[PDB]
């Protein structure tokens, strides 16, 4: 019966009418995305009881893990999530900056559209303010990395990135990752997170961790050989077990003596198979699955170092470094597809023997952080801090420029942008002023997660900045809502982290504002 | 069972009476303190009485429930006995019931709860009496100025509170009088507050005597009198009549002539009888005849006509003059010599802007004074009169009472630590009840903090810390008697700030609130007919 | 039943906001009309903000407070009432800081009361005095009401009536310069004539009818008498009626009725008066002596109506008629005329004196046109009252709102604390006044309101408002939209005081 739905003619999709504010609905999908991560922002971030797709329980506060597990189906939210994925490129931090800032730009845009300002004029203001923010951000650069490759320097600046992922233990992790990062910075112009690997081992606690060179593997050496300097490393994916012939190979056995004869024939064949490994000049062998009992002694017969890597990612980790690729057959003497390594030895650290691939002959630009923890979920959450911590200094290989943190830049950058909008006549000042208030959402996130009235933090942060006391941020404390200097406390953020975050967040917000109707299709 | 009514028993009857009393408290919880929020009162007709006073709300609050009516009957007991603290009573009694109802769910009988609350009130009154301050610090010390200053700071008078505070304290002590076995109280009828356009607020002067807004009229009379005799006649010397509702019927024209001539003649005896008494500072209520004013010029008497009834009422109480309504003693005429004459030392009509105010000095026994609020415009003089009138009763209530106690949740915060420690000494199914009595008192500083737009959890914790440190040791480094300042949102020592209350308020409010919760806790059943 | 918690303040806001949304478009000369469906299916197409809310039924008590406060405005000032409710609704419409930010109302109320003292100071800065001696300026000022009315054909007539009338009542010698239009400027209609015949009587006009022809028709030197008692037989202390059944007792009670009414009338005529004015009624026997004396019979004259007479002709009030001395004579009065002007008698006791009171004669061609001239003249008298009480005008057309808002926004920069946010929100609420003037004309609201705020920043704030008719910007120095100061100050206080009131409500309780 008429009048039915208005503006609904494309596959019956939910087309919001002019009264229902179709633009207001795509914004609400992005605001809900911020609330899921607004609480995890800062050192006092709240953890999320995430339930994996395998019905696994994980308690974490990392933004990338929340969104990867939260199936975001709304396309308007996917754009901001795609900015978070683009945030991971060129920098390894500032993900929640994209979610919190963009959510404030869209949330504040509704206050403009409700007044009657056109969406095309709102976009011009944010694009003007983003360009203006990039001019003010260099002026806020307080300190810069000396690049002395000092662990005292690298660990000091790294404390800010480690916090908000694993709080409280920022002293140990800053020293260890500093020891791992300093050992590669001499390799000028080649630093990457792929070199600094991580190996988690069940242990007492986080304090029992340390750093070791080479590609470390937690699985101890199964063989009886302690050390071997052989370059040819033969990697096989098929485990050491009862052979099967790719051709017919029909095996008929009737009597009990024939069972023993065929059993002996297999052991004589396996003795020849392991013999072929030593014939190809390779005293090292790797196995994915189980390892047989007789084949184990054959590895000790020719002093072939037996290696076990049950994890698939551990196998592929070696395929791209030493070159040894896994073949489908069980011990095919294929010497061409083997690897090359300078040193392979076993080492006991923290009361645990771990396989090591050290580069003694070669210069060496690879390391590994051996983490210890009494829970697998805890070590995984600490691993996420290593990536966000190591990637912080992959950015410092570029232009070394640090800015204050703790919401300090967000108020000064807002204060400088608000003045530009007050003196700028026209309609763009409305969206330029709201671009400054979007920055205030970040201190408001830190204050709310610390149990403090956020409005009192903004009032104090603006007063000290009115007097010219820059580099002043939120004092993280439950019983003290006052502020302190981020420079004296040593809290510092990266320049490129804020640059690419303000850029990608504005493009994601503008890209959502430019959209006014979601329409289905079919190929 | 079959009956002509309805019955309902069990623990839910206690809960129903608990939630009822808790509801009545929430109606007067946010309106607690001087910064309390107003509340509407929709009557049956449709009128809307808006007010924040808790006593005025409960008088008009109509909730048809028995438990609520018990607290309404309780309000009348506190209003008549003291006249203050009714709001804290209903709030304290509501928290004792909400806490006791939780104990009843822990298999604590109400009789054990009733016994604990009775002992807690006894010890609380003991700790209160042991930590009082007698009515003192009047002169030479500062147990006042800070009290009146903090009360008047709300208005525009708060620019210079010290200048106006001294005028209150000096006059509040000037109006002292024992009059019963060393009682001394102070009068509700207080120092008269006039005003003038004295070019600024700082020009207001404190007078040591009464000020009247009248003038003698003719300039022939003196303006500087020293005679002690003060006349006070309410009978007018002008043309007297039978009554406004009784017109003397007159028919003959000649009879109208001698009525005019005799009335003009009879006053010549009335004026000679009044002048013979020697009273110079004469005051007349019903006006004075024009020819009679001329007789005071030659005699030199300071007569004044059309004096207000109430302003003259205080002058008779000042000089002790017998107010006379008629000269005729039912057969003749006389001035009642040595009856309507007062006793004073000097009377001078000073020069004040736009109104020459007469000043009376050193009467027999007046216990009163006057202040002339010399200001810029009427808006400031009208506001300062309200501020001083409020602050006047603030210091009056303190010096009238024999003992006081630090307010602002200082008593409720101090008892929270003492009674909690006293509970560990008794035991015997009363340790929990006395502990809940201790926790229930914290609602007062917790409620006053919410109304003051501050974090109640922090300020209540800060009070209990300064009060607990007083219990650990008596060292002076530990602050003592710390109250709660609502404006600044921080604890403050009320002894310096002057935030005082009577002792009977905190004593009766804890006693009446305890008796009310006892009266409701004993109710375990309801029978309707 | 009742309301408690945050639901009350947010509920009072929606009620006050809803009442303001009704009359948002009833502002300015291009005001929009409203359709009021009567219960009988009828319609009234009025566009008056007071008349709309008067006929609408409201359930929330907060709406009754907003409406009742507007009625109090009409008694004092017959203009700007629509601006009170709109500002009070916009000041309350900012519920972000109220509840979503979890600020206490005392924090908001302290900011609203701080801004009010700043709004009052800023309006006096942009004010401008007026030369009240020159009536030409008051004509341009009073034309704010005469414009878009039928009386524009005699616009100058309405000014001279209202201007000179209030000047007579204005007793400046008492210092405060109080004016009472209700008492000392009593208005009475006269059928006959036209709009041009409307004038001001320099006296007091009593609408008493002529009961008998034996009354003074024209006099050059009236002599008016005043007394409160009734001219009738003296009854007892109680209201007991006299019941008689014996004929012999009739002549006794009758003689007492005649003699006392006879003797009292004999004293009234001893002074040789021309009219006997009594506060109470006059019986038939008492009128037989008035018609015999060839004097006019007047009765039912209130106290203040009689007080003006004694100041006009010089009469003297007496309790009873027996005590009438020679002083009670209206010597110097202009004339006494009871002529039937337009099928209705009218008592004229005009004179050449200004006894702190007057009476306006509303001549017209019909009752429809008379009532049109009547209601249009009362507002002109009030504008004269507001200007003469405080001769200071402020720029209208939304200029005073934007001028004040710039002062708060610049002053809030030095306001350290959380009160700066609601303090600035009050400034943005003043912008609603030009927001409605621009919405009614049809011009773009955002484009002009944006440029309007920029003009106040650079150029002087005393000008550059909005033209409601054209829609474009214009200086108030070039367009006489200047409004009084006392109307804007009371309009600003009543909006803040009303918003502070509803914000202080947190529990709508029932009980008596």
């Amino acid at each position: 019966k008429a009048p039915g739905f208005a503006q609904m003619l494309k596959e019956g999709a939910k087309h919001f009418s002019g009264l229902e504010e179709a633009v207001y609905r795509n914004i609400q999908a992005c605001k809900e995305l911020a609330q899921t991560t607004r609480t995890a922002y800062g050192p006092n971030g709240m953890n999320k009881m995430v339930i994996n797709h395998l019905e696994k329980l994980f308690v974490t506060n990392d933004a990338a893990t929340i969104l990867r597990e939260l199936e975001v189906q709304h396309p308007a939210a996917k754009m901001i999530v795609m900015a978070s994925h683009m945030q991971e490129q060129e920098v390894g931090d500032g993900t929640n900056f994209v979610l919190v800032f963009a959510g404030a730009l869209l949330e504040l845009a509704e206050e403009l559209l409700r007044i009657g300002l056109s969406v095309s004029e709102v976009i011009e203001g944010y694009e003007i303010a983003c360009r203006k923010a990039h001019e003010i951000l260099p002026n806020l650069v307080c300190c810069s990395a000396k690049n002395l490759r000092d662990i005292d320097e690298v660990s000091s600046l790294l404390r800010t990135s480690i916090m908000s992922k694993q709080y409280g233990n920022e002293v140990f992790l800053a020293k260890l990752i500093a020891q791992a990062c300093v050992s590669i910075f001499p390799d000028s112009g080649h630093f990457n997170v792929d070199n600094i690997r991580v190996c988690k081992i069940l242990g007492s606690g986080i304090s029992s961790s340390s750093v070791l060179h080479g590609m470390v593997f937690k699985k101890e050496t199964e063989g009886d050989v302690t050390s071997v300097k052989d370059a040819k490393i033969a990697v096989y994916s098929c485990p050491f077990d009862g052979m099967i012939t790719e051709t017919k190979g029909t095996v008929l056995i009737k009597t009990a003596e024939e069972l023993m004869n065929f059993s002996k024939g297999e052991e004589n064949l396996m003795d020849a198979q392991v013999k072929a490994i030593a014939d190809t000049g390779a005293n090292v062998v790797v196995t994915g699955g189980k390892v047989a009992d007789m084949a184990l002694h054959y590895a000790n017969k020719y002093n072939i170092m037996l290696v076990r890597l049950n994890s698939k990612w551990d196998l592929r980790r070696l395929c791209k470094t030493v070159g040894a690729t896994a073949l489908p057959r069980l011990t095919p003497p294929v010497l061409e597809e083997m690897g090359h390594c300078d040193s392979v030895y076993l080492s006991e650290v923290g009361d645990t023997q771990v396989v090591v691939f050290k580069h003694e002959k070669e210069d060496g630009a690879i390391s590994t952080i051996v983490l210890r923890g009494s829970t697998d979920n805890l070590m995984d959450d600490i691993e996420r801090a290593v990536d966000d911590g190591v990637n912080t200094f992959k950015v410092l290989t570029r232009d070394k420029r640090l800015v204050p943190g703790g919401g300090a830049t967000e108020i000064e950058l807002a204060k400088q942008i608000t003045s530009y909008g007050e003196t700028c006549p026209g309609l763009e000042q409305y969206a330029i002023k709201k671009f400054a208030e979007a920055f205030e959402a970040i201190p408001r996130a830190l204050a709310e997660n610390s149990g403090v009235k956020a409005n009192e933090v903004i009032s104090k942060l603006y007063a000290v900045h009115q007097e010219g006391n820059k580099n002043v941020g939120l004092d993280i404390e439950a019983e003290v809502p006052a502020v302190k200097d981020m420079l004296e406390a040593g809290i510092l953020d990266t320049y490129l982290g804020k640059y690419w975050a303000i850029k990608l967040a504005t493009n994601a917000a503008v890209t959502v504002l430019r959209v006014d109707q979601i329409i289905m299709a079919k190929p | 069972l079959s009956v002509f009514g309805d019955r309902s028993t069990g623990e839910t009857i206690r809960s129903q009476n608990v939630m009822a009393a808790a509801s009545i408290a929430n109606i007067v919880k946010s309106s607690l303190g001087p910064v309390g929020l107003d509340k509407m009162l929709v009557d049956d007709i449709g009128d809307v009485t808006i007010t924040n006073d808790g006593a005025t709300i409960l008088k008009l609050l109509e909730v048809e429930h028995p438990a609520a009516k018990v607290l309404c009957e309780l309000a009348d007991l506190q209003d008549k006995e003291v006249g203050d603290g009714t709001t804290s009573v209903v709030i304290i009694a509501a928290e004792l019931l909400k806490n006791a109802d939780e104990l009843v769910k822990q298999k604590i009988h109400p009789t054990s709860v009733i016994s604990g609350y009775r002992l807690a009130c006894k010890e609380a009154v003991r700790y209160i009496n042991e930590n009082l301050i007698v009515n003192t610090d009047e002169l030479g010390r500062d147990c006042l100025i800070n009290a009146a200053k903090t009360s008047m700071s709300s208005k525009i008078i708060g620019i210079n509170g010290d200048f106006f505070a001294n005028m209150v304290v000096d006059a509040v002590l000037a109006i002292k009088y024992t009059d019963i076995r060393g009682q001394p109280r102070y009068p509700v009828n207080s120092v008269n507050i006039l005003k003038a356009h004295g070019r600024s607020q700082m020009e207001s002067m404190l007078i040591s005597g009464y000020a009247l807004n009248c003038v003698v009229g003719s300039q022939g009379m003196p303006k500087r009198i020293v005679n002690a005799k003060i006349a006070c006649l309410d009978f007018s010397l002008q043309k007297t009549k039978m009554k406004l509702g009784v017109q003397v019927v007159i028919t003959d024209p000649e009879k109208l002539d001698q009525i005019r001539q005799r009335e003009s003649d009879i006053t010549k005896e009335r004026i000679q009888k009044i002048l013979a008494t020697g009273a110079n500072v004469i005051l007349t209520t019903g006006g004075i005849d024009d020819m009679c004013l001329k007789y005071f010029v030659e005699a030199g008497a300071m007569a004044v006509r059309r004096v207000l009834k109430r302003d003259l009422k205080r002058i008779a109480k000042a000089s002790g003059a017998t107010i006379l309504s008629t000269l005729a003693n039912l057969e003749g005429e006389e001035t009642f010599e040595a009856a309507m004459l007062g006793q004073a030392e000097e009377v001078v009509q000073e020069r004040i802007c736009d109104d020459e105010l007469i000043l009376i000095k050193n009467t027999k026994a007046r216990t009163s004074a006057s202040i002339i609020l010399r200001g810029a415009n009427d808006f400031m003089c009208d506001e300062m009169e309200r501020s001083l009138h409020d602050a006047l009763c603030v210091v009056k209530r303190v010096l009238e009472s024999k003992s006081v106690v630090p307010g602002g949740g200082a008593v409720e915060a101090a008892l929270s630590i003492y009674l909690e420690n006293y509970a560990t000494s008794m035991g015997s199914r009363e340790q929990l009840a006395i502990a809940e009595f201790a926790r229930s008192l914290l609602v007062i500083p917790n409620t006053l903090a919410v109304n003051a737009a501050q974090d109640s959890t922090d300020l209540v914790a800060k009070l209990r810390a300064f009060h607990n440190e007083a219990q650990v040791n008596p060292e002076r480094k530990n602050l003592k008697w710390i109250g709660l300042d609502l404006s600044n949102g921080k604890p403050r020592d009320n002894k310096q700030a002057g935030v005082f209350e009577p002792t009977i308020v905190k004593v009766k409010s804890l006693k009446f609130a305890t008796e009310a919760a006892i009266t409701i806790l004993r109710i375990d059943d309801l029978i309707k007919l | 039943k009742r309301e408690s918690g945050r639901k009350v303040q947010s509920g009072n806001i929606n009620a006050a906001k809803t009442i303001a949304d009704i009359i948002r478009t009833c502002l300015g000369p291009k005001s929009m009309m409203k359709m009021l469906l009567d219960p009988m299916g009828g319609i009234v197409m009025t566009n008056d903000g007071n008349a709309i809310l008067r006929e609408i039924q409201v359930q929330h008590p907060a709406a009754k407070s907003m409406i009742e406060i507007s009625r109090t405005q009409d008694e004092e000032v017959g203009d700007g009432t629509t601006s009170v409710i709109i500002l009070a609704g916009e000041m309350l419409s900012v519920a972000e800081h109220f509840l979503e930010q979890q600020m206490h109302p005392t924090v908001v109320i302290s900011a609203y009361r701080k801004a009010l003292d700043d709004m009052i100071s800023t309006l006096k800065k942009i004010s401008i005095p007026v030369d009240i001696s020159d009536s030409d300026m008051m004509l341009n000022i009073i034309n704010s009401s005469i414009t878009t009315k039928a009386i524009s054909r005699w616009s100058s007539l309405a000014c001279n009536i209202a201007l000179d009338a209030v000047k007579m009542v204005q007793f400046e010698e008492n210092g405060r310069k109080e004016i009472d239009i209700k008492k000392y400027a009593r208005v009475e209609k006269i059928p006959g004539g036209i709009i041009e015949d409307s004038c001001v009587l320099r006296g007091v006009m009593i609408n008493k009818d002529v009961t008998h022809p034996r009354m003074r028709r024209y006099i050059k030197n009236p002599r008016i008498v005043l007394l409160d008692s009734s001219l009738e037989y003296k009854k007892g202390e109680s209201q007991t009626d006299i019941e008689i059944t014996r004929e012999e007792d009739f002549t006794r009670i009758l003689q007492m009725e005649e003699e006392y009414i006879q003797q009292l009338c004999e004293d009234i005529i001893q002074l040789k008066p021309d009219v006997v004015i009594t506060e109470k009624g006059i019986s038939d026997l008492a009128q037989h002596y008035l018609m015999r004396a060839n004097i006019t019979a007047i009765r039912r004259v209130r106290k203040t109506d009689n007080n003006r007479i004694a100041r006009a002709c010089g009469a003297r009030i007496v309790s009873r008629p027996e005590e009438l001395r020679e002083d009670d004579v209206g010597t110097g009065a202009g004339l006494l005329e009871i002529k039937k002007i337009g099928d209705e008698y009218f008592t004229f006791i005009t004179d050449c004196k200004d006894p702190k009171a007057c009476t306006i004669l509303l001549r017209g061609a019909s009752k429809e046109i008379l009532s049109e001239v009547e209601r249009n003249l009362q507002d002109a008298m009030q504008v004269c009252r507001n200007v003469l009480l405080d001769p200071q005008l402020v720029p209208g057309g939304g200029a005073s709102e934007m001028a004040v808002a710039h002062a708060l926004t610049e002053k809030s920069k030095a306001m350290t604390g959380v009160e700066q946010w609601p303090y600035r929100a009050v400034a943005q609420a003043l912008e609603v006044i030009p927001r409605t003037l621009i919405q009614n004309c049809g011009a773009s609201t955002i484009r002009l309101l944006t440029s309007l705020r920029a003009k106040h920043t650079q150029e002087n704030c005393e000008t550059w408002g909005v033209n409601g008719e054209t829609g474009t910007l214009v200086d108030m120095k070039e367009l006489g939209i200047w409004e009084p100061l006392a109307v804007k100050l009371q309009t600003y206080k009543t909006a803040v005081e009303t918003a502070v009131l509803l914000l202080r409500i947190d529990d709508i309780v029932s009980g008596h």
